[PDB]
């Protein structure tokens, strides 16, 4: 599992 | 338009006396930070917009910047420790947590996620995430009769933040917090979405990844049949924390692991132990190493679901990860096996396969390997037949190897392997 997430578009 | 602005005309409209100007630079920032590849996200901490954009989580009366400013320092928490550190810095913690609150779930949403890349960091923030009060807030927002009437992406951020809060080690979440998310975690692992799923599974593998008390209270929550379940199930990104869980809740005592085994769990060892993914076969020869070195009649288990030519078969031909794993398989089975049981790998293959790993170049298995030789032969003299397997070993090209090594520039090696060659040899 990723420990960090961007929200992008 | 609020596309490709510079970070100076961003700071000139966030400065400026206005709130639907600073609005719109906010947005701007937003869009740089998650419409880029290279985000210049070092740019924005350089120009001071942190403290600005967490004072604007506060303006309860304009939503849409509450929004665009969760978002632009979601995206620079999502960056390196230094980078999530300035956004903690700037009192960005209890501003998301009263956000949690919101009305709007796109806001919450949002500070459900930010929150998660802040614990996501490490031990230290993940600690402070849950001093500030997080976690009673985040499970209010699951305290629904079913999860299904919640928005899918939803679920899935919140799922996600709280197995961050269960995530790392040195030290481990406190064990209050654990309590109170386990329940919520219990009933996120029985709903029909696989990325709640996956993400549910990942934070039950963290909670058992210690030391014994921290399996009980998860075992004892009644999640083993469950985790079994999802081993069988056709997701990879299932499978793969699901059995990281089963195999670290082996790792406890011989009464966690018969929960495992009275659940079912052995049924599904033929395909993992032949799953066309590598790391698939070596977590589950980890798993069966750990159940091997249990009791007599726990070893029995593993023969009579007929595991024992699957363990032949992944030290005849797996990649050698997998391969070392099945030697400690095969060395805890031999210290603690009965007579009988020790025959029975004998006549199922094992010999050969075994001796053909005396030609690695890693030292660590060629002293498991020599020391499930000499209980093997342990359990021969009980038979009088250290004859007959001194006969097998040197048919296959084993006396040779066994040989070589005594020659070996290791210290433990040379002598394991002459007292072998001279006692039976």
């Amino acid at each position: 599992e990723r420990r960090k997430r961007a929200k992008v578009e | 338009g609020t596309v490709n602005w510079s970070v100076e005309d961003i700071v000139k409209g966030i400065n400026s006396n206005n709130l639907e100007s600073q609005l719109q630079a906010t947005q701007a920032a937003r869009k740089l930070l998650s419409r880029e590849k290279q985000p210049p996200i070092d740019n924005i901490i350089r120009a001071g917009l942190i403290p600005k954009f967490v004072s604007f989580l506060g303006k309860t009366d304009c939503s849409p910047i509450q929004f665009e400013s969760a978002w632009a320092l979601t995206n620079i928490a999502s960056g390196t420790s230094e980078q999530t550190k300035a956004v903690v810095d700037g009192g960005a913690i209890p501003a998301f947590i009263s956000l949690l609150a919101s009305p709007h779930a796109h806001i919450s949403e949002q500070a459900v996620w930010a929150l998660g890349n802040i614990a996501g960091d490490g031990s230290a923030f993940r600690d402070l995430v849950i001093k500030h009060g997080a976690i009673d807030p985040l499970l209010a927002l699951l305290a629904v009769p079913d999860l299904s009437t919640l928005a899918c992406g939803y679920l899935r951020n919140l799922t996600w933040t709280l197995s961050n809060l269960c995530r790392n080690k040195n030290p481990a979440p406190p064990l209050d917090a654990v309590e109170q998310i386990l329940p919520t975690l219990v009933r996120l692992l029985h709903h029909n979405d696989p990325e709640v799923l996956a993400d549910s599974c990942w934070a039950i593998s963290y909670l058992t990844d210690g030391p014994n008390e921290r399996i009980e209270m998860v075992v004892k929550k009644g999640v083993v049949p469950q985790l079994v379940k999802l081993l069988g199930a056709t997701e990879l990104p299932i499978v793969t924390p699901a059995l990281r869980a089963i195999g670290n809740i082996v790792t406890g005592t011989d009464e966690q692991t018969q929960k495992v085994i009275d659940a079912g769990a052995l049924a599904v060892f033929p395909s993992l132990l032949t799953n066309p993914k590598t790391n698939i076969q070596k977590e589950a020869t980890w798993t069966m190493s750990n159940i091997t070195a249990g009791r007599q009649d726990q070893i029995q288990q593993v023969v009579n679901h007929g595991l024992v030519p699957f363990l032949v078969g992944v030290l005849s031909k797996a990649d050698f990860k997998t391969q070392k794993e099945a030697a400690w398989a095969i060395t805890n089975y031999t210290s603690g096996g009965t007579v009988e049981q020790i025959v029975y790998l004998v006549h199922c293959g094992i010999i050969e396969p075994l001796m053909n790993l005396l030609s690695a170049k890693d030292t660590k298995i060629i002293q498991v390997i020599l020391d499930a030789i000499s209980n093997i032969f342990q359990a021969a003299e009980k038979l009088g037949e250290t004859e007959k397997l001194s006969i097998m070993i040197e048919e296959c090209g084993g006396l040779d190897k066994i040989e070589a090594l005594q020659r070996h520039e290791n210290e433990s090696v040379y002598k394991a392997s002459l007292n072998l060659i001279e006692k039976y040899f």
